[PDB]
RNA sequence: GUCUCCGUAGUGUAGGGUAUCACGUUCGCCUAACACGCGAAAGGUCCUCGGUUCGAAACCGGGCGGAAACA
RNA sequence: UUGAUAUAGACAGCAGGACGGUGGCCAUGGAAGUCGGAAUCCGCUAAGGAGUGUGUAACAACUCACCUGCCGAAUCAACUAG
């Protein structure tokens, strides 16, 4: 009994504390062994019972049949104590004439099942005898004859049946659908209480506008189609019928994720067997057949033309987890991308993207769960020899400072000469470029004047912007201060082209880089047109952006990207530790409103994520919600120049994968002599 | 208790920061300032000192007194940008001179002292005066 | 240092003795290095305050005040641990004010606490993360209006006996005052005179 | 293991009194243009290190190597 | 053997106190005495190092040398070779 409180009290502790539907919108939640909420048995002999049945035999061992046994059910629980003595209860912990009892529960309850199962490990036979007349219980086949624990397990089975028991809890205990819409829909449709569909879905009326939700799609038996699990709410569904087809990026004045088809047939699942059913109306779960294609990961389905979407799930858990799928044979991928795209279908959490390099990236929960997905992968989704890896992490280069020297580049005939000049950015300023505050479509005018009262920009070249790097609209700019001179007008085609060239196409692991400056200083061009072209300038442009990017004491940055953890207070600590072990830092630490629940926010480095999330939960006793998004880039503190430094692990690795000379060049190949 | 107790300490001052300061992380010992709250005691507290800047914040239900203690460190820095003789002379005279004190002269080698690291009055270190503690020894009572 | 040390020590207590003709003598029990730096505070425009091992007294009074006689009762009078105040003002205000100066002092582990402090059943306004305290030290504690509350005032220590761990963070964070003790005071001496 | 030989333009090559040539790259002539051809330019601290003498890639000592030959 | 401490009371145990600037500078993702590059103070005292170690992401927390209480006579260290 001592054990059943605390385990008792501690839930009603913790469902007061996060629960806040209390007495209102749902009255008491609290769960309380008194009222036979509350259920003992052990799956493993499929016995379970309540104080209910013993309320009830001893009711009849001694309408007003439920009262006279809910009298003596709330007597019985509590710290109230019986005496055998007398026969009789006491509110008293002892007899009047001063001994002890010990307490109604243990005495009537846990007296008896010690009795039988004392004497059947002890193997008491006549004792054993006199209990089950005593216990009248039914003597069955194959039970008077074998003996031991299976014996044990046999008769006290047939004296308490789990499924009577807990049938019995959960019919008088558990709420009908009717019960449950009052209070659930606020959390089910986003549409307002007015809407025909709202009525529906509070009433469960089954003749008007038939409301679903499909969430769990569970594979056919064939291999690449599904069943799409969802309870009716509303209506009555049956085979055939024209049916409204949402998911939940629709909207309902556009027809995107909007499809209007029948259903296949309507089929009742039961544990591993299947039963089509002719028709469905509201309230009950069922699967159905012919929605695979037409749903992505969970949707609704409604016959009402207004109908808005259900509310999406929320995940305590973040696609945080992620590993590389990439195939063992390279022609699999199409095979692949069809496995991919049925494992994203499967279950519904994880995400398939690709990244910016191409990779396949499962994103899921925990490892395990990954775990789980890629066996499914390989062995039915795609069936095809795969290949695993970690993520790789992509990185972005900079300059610590500006150039030494003016640069100096020569046409490969010899018939120009380039003069320009690198820089850093002060701050943050490519944030607001990835922001939007600053980009290539704002025009020179205003983009010149944001530039100068905001981060001391020169007007002189406020109006002299040629580049916004990548695709035009990367964080890299250039500009020029070559002044008065002429054919250069005729250069800026090229030299923005070999510039968009050395920022895609990078320096020291051929990479982008974000957040550096680059201003042409003076040219010496060729007069005529034709020993200038393309190919002799754009290539000169790169050597002569490479040359200074070098020359800059040139940088690393790794995405350092924001982890929001929830988490007790008890194991704050724990993600403390692990943050530091892990080269992160908390910023950000709040209590909830609720009371026991941390908000916690840390910056932490990509490459330190691989099993991060596997030691939290060992560190937190499995008590963490690492949900993970990207933050920002930060300097890298060690210097990719010297070889013992992390910056030049970095590139050397990165250099080796993709497949290039692992020596940095020097000097020598960009800046040429006058 | 005088209607609200935040009275704890402080450690930001010179810029500004605000998004660097740790007003998000000292939020719920008050609850009230938040964001605006960082603003408006550092709106007060840009200057006086330029260092680190250990200041005491006392709530006036929405905004805050930001009382910066005396403290030496915070001050020697707040004052080179050198002897500053009578001015180390008058930054001891208005802290609250405690210090654990036996006479003027036990605070006036306490503070004429504690910035080992910061150098002292033209070129010599911060030990020679304080042995010879002769010159106004008695000017600050 | 050491030898010079104690030269010294012996020359600042005799002038300090020659000094003042009358001193009184106090106990420095259990106390902390605060309460002490903060009363030779208040006592120091005043009063003077001293103390060291109870022997260098001994030794000085018992060899260097042969000249000024009537100064040999002390001898039996200071064992154990001892503080000497030497002050010039009248005896009475600053047995007072001593008296006056008092500290929380505050429930150490492992200290003795002559004084019986039972905790009273109010509203500790605590945060409900802090109830495994009590409930391990026996005291049901329900929140109220988000608050720790304790229902009835429960017996916590004796006099005289050793004080728990859980207990002594119990009364800390409550910062409910233990058993406090400063400057604990025996014997006054005056030219030559004993009282209380 | 010992012994013998040898470590040079990107590549390979010969060679006390400032590294030759071939190809490699650039290169400029010729051509309608390519090819071809020719020309120049760049290009190796001569394996490293210690000594020797006015000075050493060379001469003498080591250390590495590589190659055989014996064992 | 060499040195050191010790009635001005050691040694050892048990009991106390071990503080302000200062969460010293510069490093910072976080470094408060304790991850580190430098400087190395003073007030108070009996005493406290801008730090012995443990510890915290840091705090916090202890711990130490520093001094004191009981304790009342010798003790302790580095070597040496039988």
């Amino acid at each position: 009994y001592q054990t059943f409180q605390r385990i008792v009290e501690n839930v009603n502790v913790i469902i007061s504390t996060y629960g806040e539907g209390e007495s209102g919108p749902m009255g008491n939640i609290m769960i309380d062994p008194v009222l036979g909420t509350v259920g003992f048995g052990s799956g493993l002999h499929g016995w379970a019972f309540t104080l209910k049945q013993f309320a009830e035999m001893y009711v009849a061992k001694f309408a007003e049949r439920a009262k006279k046994v809910e009298d003596m059910m709330k007597k019985l629980w509590g710290d109230r104590y019986f005496d055998p003595a007398n026969g009789k209860f006491s509110k008293s912990a002892t007899s009047p004439e001063g001994k002890k009892l010990p307490r109604t529960f243990c005495q009537l309850i846990l007296d008896p099942i010690f009795k039988v199962f004392d004497a059947i490990m002890n193997f008491k036979k006549e004792e054993t005898a006199k209990l089950i007349e005593k216990l009248d219980i039914k003597l069955d086949s194959e039970d008077k004859d074998k003996e031991g624990k299976p014996l044990l397990k046999a008769v006290m089975r047939r004296w308490l049946p789990a499924g009577d028991a807990l049938l019995q809890m959960i019919t008088i205990h558990l709420p009908s659908p009717v019960t449950a819409q009052k209070y659930r829909c606020e959390l089910l449709y986003e549409g307002p209480p007015d809407d025909e569909a709202a009525m529906g879905i509070k009433s469960c009326d089954p003749k008007g506008p038939l409301m679903m939700y499909i969430s769990k799609m569970v594979p056919t038996s064939d291999k690449g189609r599904f069943y799409a699990f969802g309870r009716v709410f509303s209506g009555l569904v049956s085979t055939g019928l024209k049916v409204r087809i949402m998911g939940p990026n629709y909207t309902p004045g556009k027809k995107e994720d909007l499809y209007l088809k029948p259903i296949q047939r309507t089929i009742l699942m039961m544990g591993r067997y299947v039963e089509p059913i002719e028709d469905v109306p509201c309230g009950n779960i069922v699967g159905l057949v012919g929605v695979d294609q037409f749903l992505v990961k969970t949707g609704t389905i409604t016959t009402f033309e207004h109908a808005h979407n259900m509310r999406v799930m929320k995940f305590s858990v973040s696609p945080v987890v992620r590993v590389a799928v990439e195939a063992k044979n390279p022609a699999d991928l199409p095979k692949l991308v069809e496995g991919l795209k049925r494992l994203a279908k499967s279950d519904p959490m994880v995400q398939c993207i690709i990244e910016e390099s191409g990779e396949h990236i499962i994103a899921g929960a925990g490892e395990l769960h990954l775990e789980i997905c890629l066996k499914d992968l390989e062995e039915d989704h795609a069936c095809i020899p795969i290949k695993k890896s970690d993520p790789v992490v992509s990185y972005r280069e900079t300059v610590s400072e500006e150039s030494n020297v003016l640069c100096l580049s020569k046409s490969p005939n010899k018939h120009n000469r380039l003069y320009m000049k690198a820089r850093p950015f002060p701050d943050g300023l490519a944030e607001d470029i990835d922001k939007g505050e600053v980009s290539a479509r704002q025009e020179l005018k205003q983009r010149a004047r944001y530039l100068a009262e905001k981060y001391e920009w020169d007007v002189a070249e406020a109006r002299k912007i040629w580049c916004f790097g990548p695709d035009g609209t990367g964080p890299n700019i250039l500009t020029d201060i070559t002044k008065g001179v002429q054919y250069l007008n005729e250069i800026k085609d090229s030299v923005v082209a070999g510039f968009q060239w050395a920022t895609k196409e990078g320096a020291l692991c051929e990479e982008n880089m974000r957040g550096v400056r680059f201003d042409v200083h003076d040219v010496t061009l060729h007069a005529d047109a034709i020993h200038r072209g393309g190919g002799q300038i754009i290539p000169t442009a790169r050597r002569c952006l490479y040359a200074s990017v070098l020359t800059a004491q040139p940088r690393l940055m790794e995405p350092i990207y924001l982890v929001e953890i929830q988490c007790p207070e008890q194991v704050v600590g724990g993600i403390y530790g692990v943050l530091n072990r892990k080269r992160g830092h908390v910023f950000e630490e709040s209590q909830v409103a609720g009371t026991p629940m941390f908000v916690v926010k840390a910056y932490l480095p990509v490459n330190e994520s691989f099993g991060f999330t596997a030691d939290l939960r060992s560190n937190t006793g499995g008590q963490a919600f690492p949900q993970c998004v990207f933050d920002h880039w930060q300097i890298l503190p060690g210097d990719p120049f010297d070889n013992s430094s992390r910056p030049s692990q970095v590139v050397a690795e990165t250099r080796k994968r993709k497949g290039l000379k692992e020596g940095i060049p020097a000097l020598d190949n960009f800046l040429d002599k006058l | 208790p005088n209607e609200i107790k935040v009275v704890y300490l402080r450690c930001t001052g010179g810029e500004v920061g605000a998004t660097s300061a740790l007003a998000p992380k000292i939020g719920p010992l008050g609850l009230s300032p938040k964001k605006v709250g960082d603003d408006i005691a550092k709106a007060t507290g840009d200057w006086k000192g330029l260092r680190i800047t250990v200041k005491l914040t006392i709530q006036n239900r929405q905004a805050q007194i930001e009382v910066v203690p005396s403290a030496s460190a915070l001050i020697i820095k707040a004052l080179k940008e050198i002897t500053f003789d009578e001015i180390v002379n008058i930054a001891r005279q208005m802290r609250h001179r405690s210090l654990a004190r036996e006479l003027s002269g036990t605070i006036k080698e306490i503070l004429g002292t504690a910035q080992s690291v910061g150098c002292n009055v033209d070129g010599r270190h911060p030990h020679d005066i304080i042995d010879d503690i002769n010159s106004g020894a008695v000017e600050c009572p | 240092d050491r030898a010079t040390w104690k030269s010294n020590y012996f020359l600042k207590i005799i002038q300090l003795l020659d000094d003042y003709p009358k001193c009184f003598i106090v106990g420095a029990d259990n106390v902390g290095s605060k309460q002490m730096q903060q009363i030779r505070m208040s006592l120091r425009g005043k009063a003077v305050v001293l103390m060291g091992k109870n022997t260098m007294m001994r030794k000085a009074i018992r060899g260097h005040l042969e000249n000024n006689p009537a100064l040999e009762k002390l001898l039996p009078h200071i064992r154990g641990n001892v503080g000497f105040v030497f002050t010039k003002e009248d005896l009475t205000e600053i047995r007072d004010m001593l008296l006056a100066n008092k500290v929380p002092a505050a429930a150490r582990a492992g200290a003795i606490a002559p004084c019986e402090v039972t905790v009273p059943a109010q509203n500790t306004g605590l945060g409900p993360e802090k109830t495994s305290f009590f409930q391990a030290l026996g005291i049901t504690t329900k929140i109220s209006r988000g608050t720790i509350e304790i229902l009835s005032d429960v017996q916590l220590i004796k006099t005289g006996d050793k004080v728990g761990a859980s207990e002594a963070t119990l009364l800390n964070m409550l910062n409910i005052s233990p058993f406090s003790f400063g400057l604990v005071i025996q014997q006054v001496f005056d030219n030559g005179s004993i009282y209380n």
